[PDB]
This record gives C-alpha cells, sequence and structure tokens, in this order.
C-alpha cells in the first residue's frame, strides 16, 4: 500500500495565525496522466470527514481561500492562513492515484486561547448509589486551557490510584477549552472506612494543586 | 471520472 | 442538496452478521461510485473498497476481501455493507462516501457505529451529583452520574432541553462490559436550589427514560 506520513501529529495555532501540515507518500502520487490525486480532509469531533483540497491545490466548493495546498511527487503541504476556531479537529491527507486509496494518520489542530484554570467540583456518592452497595466519588475539571493536566485522588492524606477512571472532552468549538471527569469507584464499605476525600488538579495556571475536598462526616 | 473508473 | 444517510447504531455479538445501509439523495445514484471507509484505531481512516452503482461490481481492499460484502438496491438509491462472522476488531464507525469525478470523496455519510460485545442490554442507574452539604460562590456546578449501562448511546439533557448553556457530557468509559458517563451543568448559584435542576436520561436500547432532580444534600 502507499504509506502516507503526516507531520506534525498535533499543532497549536493562535486565531488569525497560519498552520502548515506536511504529508509524505511512500511512492510518487504523480499518476500516469501527470496529475497527483492528493487530497486534504478535515474531520471535526463526532462528524464525518469533509474535503477541503483535492488534486494538491484545488479548493472544494465553499472552502475559504485561506486553505491552500501545494507540493509534487512525494511531498505535499496544506497551509491554513488566518486560522479560525472552527478550523479545529483532525486533518487527513489522502491519495487516490494508487489502489488501494490510503490516508495519512491525521494531524490534530488545537486552537491557542488564553490560559484558563480548571473549575474543580467534587461530588460525594449519592444516597441512592450507597443503598446499592457502591460509592462513586466524581470530580469535574471544567473549561481549562492548555490541555495538559494531572488529577490525583487522596483519601485521608493517602494517594489512591486503583478504581479511578478518567474521561476527556475534545477541545470545545465555542470557548477553545478542555474538560475532564475523574471518577473514583469504591464499595460502600471501602468509602465508609475513610473521612476526607480530595480531588487535586495540577495545571499550568497554578504552582499549587487546585483542590476540592469534602468530609464524609 | 479521471482515473480508475 | 446532496445527502448520504446511514442506518443507525448496531450492537452485535461476536460471530454474528450485520448489514449497514447508505442511502443517497439529490443526484442520479447510478452516475457516482460509492466507497466504504472504516474509522481506524487512534481515530485514523482506512479505505475498505468501492462499488460501481451502474454495474454493482465491488472492489475490496485486501484486508476486507474475506468477511465483507458490498451490495446495492439501486431503485432505493441504497448501498449496503455486510460484515459476516463479526470480530472484536470490527467494533468501530463505518462511513460511506461518494467519489467526485476528480477522484476525491465529496459527500460522506454521518457514519454507523458497530458495537461487538457479549453484554446484555442493561439500563443505566442515574445518580444526582450535588455538592457536599458543608460548602457554600457566583456559579454552582451540578452533575448527573449515568452508571452501568449497555449498549451506547444514552441521551442526557438538563431541564428537558431548556438548560443547554454551561453543559457538557463526558464520553462514556467501558469497565466490565458496562458503560458509565457523567454530565456537568453550571448555573448561577442564586438560582439553586430555588430553580429546580433536573437531568433527563434516555437509554433507547432498554426503552428507559429517567428524570432525576438535583436536590441539595
Amino acid at each position: 500500500d502507499v504509506v502516507m506520513t503526516q507531520t506534525p501529529l498535533s499543532l497549536t495555532v493562535s486565531l488569525g495565525d497560519q498552520a502548515s501540515i506536511s504529508c509524505r507518500s511512500s511512492q510518487s502520487l504523480v499518476h500516469s496522466n501527470g496529475n497527483a490525486y492528493l487530497h486534504w480532509y478535515l474531520q471535526k469531533p463526532g462528524q464525518s470527514p469533509k474535503v477541503l483540497i483535492y488534486k494538491v491545490s484545488n479548493r472544494f466548493s465553499g472552502v475559504p481561500d485561506r486553505f491552500s495546498g501545494s507540493g509534487s511527487g512525494t511531498d505535499f503541504t496544506l497551509k491554513i492562513s488566518r486560522v479560525e476556531a472552527e478550523d479545529l479537529g483532525v486533518y487527513f491527507c489522502s491519495q487516490s492515484t494508487h489502489v488501494p486509496y490510503t490516508f495519512g494518520g491525521g494531524t490534530k489542530l488545537e486552537i491557542k486561547r488564553a490560559d484558563a484554570a480548571p473549575t474543580v467540583s467534587i461530588f460525594p456518592p449519592s444516597s441512592e448509589q450507597l443503598t446499592s452497595g457502591g460509592a462513586s466519588v466524581v470530580c469535574f475539571l471544567n473549561n481549562f486551557y492548555p490541555k495538559d493536566i494531572n488529577v490525583k485522588w487522596k483519601i485521608d492524606g493517602s494517594e489512591r490510584q486503583n478504581g479511578v477512571l478518567n474521561s476527556w472532552t475534545d477541545q470545545d468549538s465555542k470557548d477553545s477549552t478542555y474538560s475532564m471527569s475523574s471518577t473514583l469507584t469504591l464499595t460502600k464499605d471501602e468509602y465508609e472506612r475513610h473521612n476526607s476525600y480530595t480531588c487535586e488538579a495540577t495545571h499550568k495556571t497554578s504552582t499549587s494543586p487546585i483542590v476540592k475536598s469534602f468530609n464524609r462526616n | 471520472y479521471e482515473v480508475h473508473h | 442538496l446532496i445527502q448520504l444517510v446511514q442506518s443507525g447504531p448496531e450492537v452485535k455479538k461476536p460471530g454474528e452478521t450485520v448489514k449497514i445501509s447508505c442511502t443517497a439523495s439529490g443526484y442520479t445514484f447510478t452516475n457516482y461510485v460509492i466507497h466504504w471507509v472504516k474509522q481506524a484505531p487512534g481515530k485514523g481512516l482506512k479505505w475498505m473498497g468501492w462499488i460501481y452503482t451502474d454495474t454493482g461490481e465491488p472492489t475490496y481492499a485486501d484486508d476486507f476481501k474475506g468477511r465483507f460484502a458490498f451490495s446495492l438496491e439501486t431503485s432505493a438509491n441504497t448501498a449496503y455493507l455486510q460484515i459476516n462472522n463479526l470480530k472484536n476488531e470490527d467494533m468501530t464507525t463505518y462511513f460511506c462516501a461518494r467519489e467526485a469525478y476528480p477522484n476525491y470523496f465529496d459527500y460522506w455519510g454521518h457514519g454507523t457505529t458497530l458495537t461487538v460485545s457479549s453484554a446484555k442490554t442493561t439500563p443505566p442507574s442515574v445518580y444526582p451529583l450535588a455538592p457536599g452539604s458543608a460548602a457554600q460562590n457566583s456559579m454552582v456546578t451540578l452533575g448527573c452520574l449515568v452508571k452501568g449501562y449497555f449498549p451506547e448511546p444514552v441521551t442526557v439533557t438538563w431541564n428537558s432541553g431548556s438548560l443547554s448553556s454551561g453543559v457538557h457530557t463526558f464520553p462514556a468509559v467501558l469497565q466490565s462490559d458496562l458503560y458509565t458517563l457523567s454530565s456537568s451543568v453550571t448555573v448561577p448559584s442564586s438560582t439553586w436550589p430555588s430553580e429546580t435542576v433536573t437531568c433527563n436520561v434516555a437509554h433507547p436500547a432498554s426503552s428507559t427514560k429517567v428524570d432525576k432532580k438535583i436536590v441539595p444534600r
């Protein structure tokens, strides 16, 4: 198969700035008819991919002029001038010169926004869950930027690792932030062994952990 | 179709 | 307006057969080639093959020759993908795509998600997430814990759809063959608990709908 290698895997661009994505093919994409059937698609979170550029440099109908493709042979570039928030998601290069048709691995475009500290909320288990013999302690780390964050659970001062499940949102189309949930699931008996439950966030926006805690008692 | 088809 | 529409989410046991549909509207169906594209792991794309809508002749990528079959109902403007003897690795999203005459994909289906699992349909347990009673702030964050369901999806709304600002719902995490997610809503603290906040959870597969008021502890 013709292997399509994209670089970088991710890039962070400020609004109004220019993004540049590289695609290298394992064989020339120059068809016997002299054209290169190298295309660019954008896939937004939860959506199907949509074509931006076909045959190296042709803009699909309704694609803004700030998207431009160039290159020849094995080396191609997509340039996105004047980046806008709704540009975020995963860009794919694809070739159809050769069968099978192939895709690059994707490049994630992240919008740079101002640093935003996570809003941390901790929730004790509900009375309804506890009757079931289960105890889920839920921590939201909401609307933060940049993306990198670390969550730590502490129970009466001791770090807890087992029974923690994390879930991350994609970058938000409206405010360019990320959100994360962290859920510690114990038995009701395990939960009632301890008093003080702490969700600690480590983020660029603070030299100290950003903490929310509660006492069972 | 330009190619294949 | 040209559209490709696909059949709804599928949930199968290993070794079973599934047949997904792709219905085209707004153009002469038999004048364009239909392709099938799999969402590869790490949210890559993988070309499966094409089918000529005028002759019904399919062309498969090597990895899809064994268990995969493309078919047409041209009088219904419909292309089918049949997968036999389902495997765990078949569990992903499948897109159909129309091929433009310059040999790029111009219109895509929204995708069909295929779950491959031995699990039984299980309605979620829906738990309110209210802050620890002891704490007091300008905004308050509330939540809805949607625990132990199968299969995907659930639909989570707040106040029957009337609360949409300041909501996000985390992707489900799969533990012991069951899904769990939480949904976060943020409202002015002056409005809670005076203005009731209700999470609305629908699980189509188990025909369940639950309203859970978030009552202060």
